[PDB]
C-alpha cells in the first residue's frame, strides 16, 4: 500500500528538553525521577514523579498565551517546533507552506489532558462560584486542544485528530496517522503524544488504587521494570513528536529519513477495566498483527514495562509467545526506569527512542536491575546500553480499559 | 483624589498589559482593546475577570457588554 | 473499497432512552431542555439544560457497578445496549459469539468524558486530603472506558480506539471505525458517542466564555439554530451508537441494513481556538471531501447548528459554498433545539437521526424557528417535520480547535 | 460492651453486602471477599475506605494487606 516515513522527531521528558540530550541520557541510564515539588506532596504516600524542572513555557509561546494552555500542552508545544523544524517543512515565517497545508494534517493523543486545571477550576467553582472558573479552563485541559494549539502554530489543516486510549494514547495517534496517509487523507502528519499530571488529584487517583511505587527514599530506584523487587509504577511527565510523510513526497522534497512505518496491531482485551488479560492475551494478538504486517525481523523491542506487577508480567509472557519461546524473543527494555512511565505520552516518547536506537546501533536498557524475577526471565539489556545494530524496532503500549497497541518501524 | 484617580489608572494599565502582553505604552484611555490592544473575546472577557479580582469590583453582564476602549473599564472603576 | 453498513442503531436523550421514542419526539418538535437539577444551579448564570430525567442506571448495569461509571458511560452502555441488541449479532448470553469476537472492535468518542467524577475527587482531595480519593475515580472518568466498559460487556475484542475531538468526537469516532474497517483491521465495529458534563464546572466553563443561553426564563425555546435570536447554545447530555459492518459479512448473517457508509471528510481550521474560521472555510473543506468521496446526491443535512452566532452563521456560508448557492443546499435542520447540543455525543446520536430520517422519509425540524436571520437564509425546515423520501443524508459536527468532520450515509 | 460490639458487627456486614451488592446473607466472618462475595483489587481497596470513612477510623496499609475474610476484617475493626 502507500509507504510512510519518518522525516523529523522531537521529545521532552524529565531527562531532557530535546531528542539529543534526553537520548544521551537516557541510554546512559541516567534517571529523571526526582521528589515532587510542582505541588506540596509532604503528606501523600507517593512524593516521586518523573518531573521536568528545566521547562520554560515563554520559550515555545509568547507570555500572554501560557495561561491558555494546559502544562501538557505548552510541552507538545515544545516537541513539535523541535519536530517540525527538524523536518525541514517550515517556511519563512516557521509555518507549513500554505500549498501543502491542507495535506498535512496533526494527530495527537493524550491520557486525559489538563488535570490540573480541571482541578484547580474545579476547586475555585466550589469555594467561589461558577463566576470564578476561569475563560481559558476549557480550551486549556481538552486533549484535542493538542492539534488545537499545534494547528494554530504551525498552519496545518489537514485532519485534525485526537487519540484519548489511557496508557497507549500515544501509540494510537501514531497509528490513527498512518492510517489516515493509507487512505489517502493526507499526504504529512504530525504526530505527538503529551502528558502532564503530576497534581495531587493525579497522584492521589493512582495511589488510591495502589498503581504507584511507595518508594519515596529512593526515587532513582523506585522505577524498575521487570525487577522482583517492582511495587508500583512512577509517574512521569513529557511529550513525543514525530512527522510522517509519504515516501514519495519527502523524497521530492529531499527529506531526512529516520525510518520507514512498518507495521501496526490494535485490540483489546474485553477482560478487566485495569489488570491485564491473561497471559496478555491482547497484547499478544496486537504484537502479532504488526509483526504479520511489517514483515520483518525486529531487532529490538520497547516494552511498555511499567514496573508494575501484571504488565511486566503479562508483556512478558506475552512476547515470549508471540516470538513462539524466550530464547526467540529479541533484546527488550523498557526505559520507564530512566523517566518514568509517561501514560497518554509514553507511546509517542518510545517511539522516537526506540527509532534512535535504531539509528545510533545503541540499545537503551533497562535499570534498577538487582535481583531477577523468574516469572520475568527475558533479556532486558539490564543496566547498561547495548551496541547492536537492528533493522526494525517495535514498541508497544497498552491503556486501561484493556486497549493495546503495537507500532513497528524499519530502517530507511 | 487627582491622585487617588492616577493611581488607579496606572492600577488598571498594569492589569491590561499583564493580560494582553503589551507595554503599558499603549493602553491609553482611547486605546481600542481589540484594534488597537491585539485582543479578542476570550481575551476581554479573561481581563474583566481579573480586574473583578484585582478591584474588588463585580462588574454585571450588562455593563461589560459595552467596552470598546480602557477609558470605558477606567471609567466604570472611578464610579465603583 | 470494502463496503460499511449499518445494521444497528441505539440512542438516548433527554427526550428518549432509546431511538424510536426519542426520534418520534424529534421530529414531532418537542423539546428535552429544562432548569437543571442534577446539581444546585441557583446561583448559576445558566440554569437550563438537556437533562435525561428518567434513566436508571441499574436497569443498564449491576447495581453494585454503577459506582465504577461516570454518567457518559453510564450512558454509552444504555445505547450500545440497545444498538447490539439492535444488529442480531448478540449470542443467549448477550455477548460476541467467540469466533466473532477478535475482528469486532469499539470506536468511543467523548469530549471530556467524567467531568463531575473529575471536579469531585478534586474537591475531596483539597478539603480532606489524597486518602478521600475514591479508588473508583480514575476508571470512571476517562473518556476510553466508553470503550473499556463496552468491550467487556459485549465480548468484543477488536481494535479499542477512542476520539477525543472536543464538540466533533462522535462524527471522528465513526471515521476512525470507517477507516479500521476500509483497513482491513476489523470486519465490524460498535461506535458510541456519549457525554454528560452537566455539572458545576462544566456548565461554568461553559458561561464563563458566554457560549451558552442565558433563556433561563425560558428553557424550551433558548435552543433555536439559526434563527436571529439564538444567543448561545443549550447543553445536552445523550450518548449515540451505531453497529458498522462490511457488507457481505453483514449480508451472509442475515442483518439488517439500515444504509450504507458513503464518504467522509476531514479537516482542520488552523485559525482560533473556540470560534470558526471566517466563512466557515475547514467546514468548507470537510463537507467537500465528504461529498466528493460520497458521489451521491444528499436530500438532507443535519446541521452542526449549536445555536451560538458564530456556528449557524459560519455553517450556513460554508453550505452555501460547498452546494454552490442557497437553492441548491438541501434540506438543512439541526436538531439541537430538540435535544440540546450534546457535544462529543452530538455527532453520534445526529448519525442516528439523520438515518433514521432517511429511513422513514421524515426530515426532522429545526425548531423555534421566529425570526428570520437575514445571514442565515437557508430552509432550516422551520418548526415542523417535512415528510420527504431521500437517498443520502450528510451530518456535519465541528469542535473548540477548529477540528472537523463529516459523514454521509446512503440508502441501502 | 458484647452488644456494642454486635451492633458494630451489624454496620461492617451492611457495609461489605452494599459496597458488593451482596445480601448480609453471605457476609458471614468465614466469608473470604474474592471467593464467596466476588471482589477484585479494586472493590477491596475501595470497601477498606469507606470503612474508615463510615467509622471515622483509619486501617493501617499493613493491616488492609492481610485482610482476607469479613472475620478477619471485622476483628481488626475490633481490636482498635
Ligand atoms: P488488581 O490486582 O487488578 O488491582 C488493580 C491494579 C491497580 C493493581 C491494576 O489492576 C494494575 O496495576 N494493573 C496493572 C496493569 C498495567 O500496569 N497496565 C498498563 C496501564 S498503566
Ligand atoms: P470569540 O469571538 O471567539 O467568542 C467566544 C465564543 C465562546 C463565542 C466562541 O467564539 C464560540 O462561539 N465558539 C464556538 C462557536 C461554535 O458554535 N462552535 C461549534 C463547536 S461548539
Amino acid at each position: 500500500m502507500r509507504r510512510i516515513v519518518v522525516t523529523g522527531m522531537g521529545m521532552i521528558n524529565s531527562l531532557g528538553l530535546n531528542k539529543e540530550d534526553s537520548f544521551l541520557a537516557i541510554a546512559k541510564g541516567e534517571c529523571g525521577i526526582k521528589h515532587i515539588e510542582s505541588f506540596d506532596a509532604s503528606a501523600f504516600p507517593v512524593r516521586i514523579a518523573g518531573e521536568i524542572t528545566d521547562f520554560d513555557p515563554t520559550e515555545v509561546m509568547n507570555p500572554k498565551d501560557v495561561k491558555k494552555a494546559g502544562r501538557f500542552i505548552q510541552l507538545a508545544l515544545k516537541a513539535t517546533r523541535e519536530a517540525m523544524k527538524d523536518s525541514g517543512i517550515l517556511d519563512a515565517h516557521n509555518r507549513c507552506p500554505e500549498e501543502l497545508a491542507n495535506r498535512m494534517g496533526v494527530s495527537s493523543g493524550s491520557g486525559i489532558g489538563g488535570l490540573g486545571n480541571i482541578e484547580a477550576n474545579s476547586i475555585f467553582c466550589f469555594e467561589k462560584g461558577p463566576r470564578k472558573v476561569n475563560p481559558f479552563f476549557i480550551t486549556s485541559a481538552l486533549v484535542n486542544m493538542i492539534g488545537g494549539f499545534t494547528s494554530i502554530e504551525f498552519g496545518i489543516k489537514g485532519p485534525n485528530l485526537s487519540s484519548v486510549t489511557a496508557c497507549a494514547a500515544g501509540t494510537h495517534a501514531i497509528i490513527e496517522a498512518v492510517k489516515t496517509i493509507l487512505l489517502n487523507g493526507a499526504d504529512r502528519m504530525l504526530v505527538v503524544g503529551a502528558e502532564s499530571t503530576i497534581c495531587p488529584v493525579g497522584i492521589g487517583g493512582f495511589a488510591s488504587i495502589k498503581a504507584l511505587s511507595t518508594r519515596n527514599d529512593e526515587p532513582k530506584k523506585a522505577s524498575r521494570p521487570f525487577d522482583k523487587d517492582r511495587n508500583g509504577f512512577v509517574m512521569g511527565e513529557g511529550a513525543g513528536a514525530l512527522v510522517l510523510e509519504e515516501y514519495e513526497s519527502a523524497k521530492k522534497r529531499g527529506a531526512k529519513i529516520y525510518a520507514e512505518f512498518a507495521g501496526y496491531g490494535e485490540s483489546g482485551d474485553a477482560n478487566h477495566i485495569t489488570a491485564p488479560a491473561p497471559e496478555g492475551e491482547g497484547a499478544f494478538r496486537a504484537m502479532k498483527m504488526a509483526l504479520e504486517m511489517a514483515k520483518v525481523e525486529v531487532g529490538y523491542v520497547n516494552a511498555h514495562g511499567t514496573s508494575t506487577h501484571y504488565n511486566d508480567l503479562y508483556e512478558s509472557i506475552a512476547l515470549k509467545n508471540v516470538f513462539g519461546s524466550k530464547e526467540k524473543v529479541p533484546p527488550v527494555s523498557s526505559t520507564a526506569g530512566q523517566i518514568g512511565h509517561c501514560l497518554g505520552a509514553a507511546g509517542a516518547l518510545e517511539a522516537v527512542i526506540s527509532i534512535m536506537a535504531m539509528n545510533q546501533g545503541i540499545l537503551p536498557p533497562t535499570i534498577n536491575q538487582e535481583t531477577p524475577d523468574p516469572e520475568c526471565d527475558l533479556d532486558y539489556i539490564p543496566n547498561a546500553a547495548r551496541e547492536k545494530q537492528v533493522d526494525a524496532v517495535m514498541s508497544n503500549s497498552f491503556g486501561f480499559g484493556g486497549t493495546n497497541g503495537v507500532v513497528i518501524f524499519k530502517k530507511a | 483624589s487627582m491622585g487617588y484617580l492616577m493611581a488607579l489608572f496606572e492600577d488598571i494599565q498594569a492589569v491590561i498589559a499583564e493580560q494582553l502582553n503589551v507595554d503599558a505604552a499603549q493602553v491609553t484611555p482611547e486605546a481600542e482593546f481589540v484594534k488597537d490592544l491585539g485582543a479578542d473575546s476570550l481575551d476581554v472577557v479573561e481581563l474583566i475577570m481579573a480586574l473583578e479580582e484585582k478591584f474588588g469590583i463585580e462588574i454585571p453582564d450588562e455593563q461589560a457588554e459595552k467596552i470598546v476602549n480602557v477609558g470605558d473599564v477606567v471609567k466604570y472603576i472611578e464610579d465603583n
